């Protein structure tokens, strides 16, 4: 399945 | 667009504000997804929704992967240094 891009918090 | 070197200065107590995406393993570089509200990022200025970012502090992060760029982005403390750009 296609997936959100990944986000990360800094 | 050209690209800008930006300063954001951080408490040690605090992160910098900032959601990113992409990375090596996506094909596209570091970039700004979000800025939050009154976090560092957000009252230095100079960083928006949409940057991608090349450098900080001098090291380079156009050929990083996303989670080593995560590691090197909240390492940094103080005065700190980006290079980013809008395409």
């Amino acid at each position: 399945a296609n997936s959100r891009k990944p986000t990360s918090i800094i | 667009g050209p690209i800008r070197k930006v300063l954001l200065l951080k408490e040690d107590h605090e992160g910098l504000g900032i959601s990113i995406t992409g990375g090596k393993e996506h094909g596209v570089p570091i970039l700004i997804s979000e800025i939050h509200p009154g976090q560092p990022a957000d009252r230095c200025g100079g960083l928006h929704v949409g940057d991608a970012i090349l450098a900080v502090n001098g090291v380079n992060l156009r050929d990083t992967k996303h989670k080593e760029a995560v590691t090197i982005l909240s390492q940094q403390r103080g005065e700190i240094e980006f290079e980013v750009v809008y395409v």
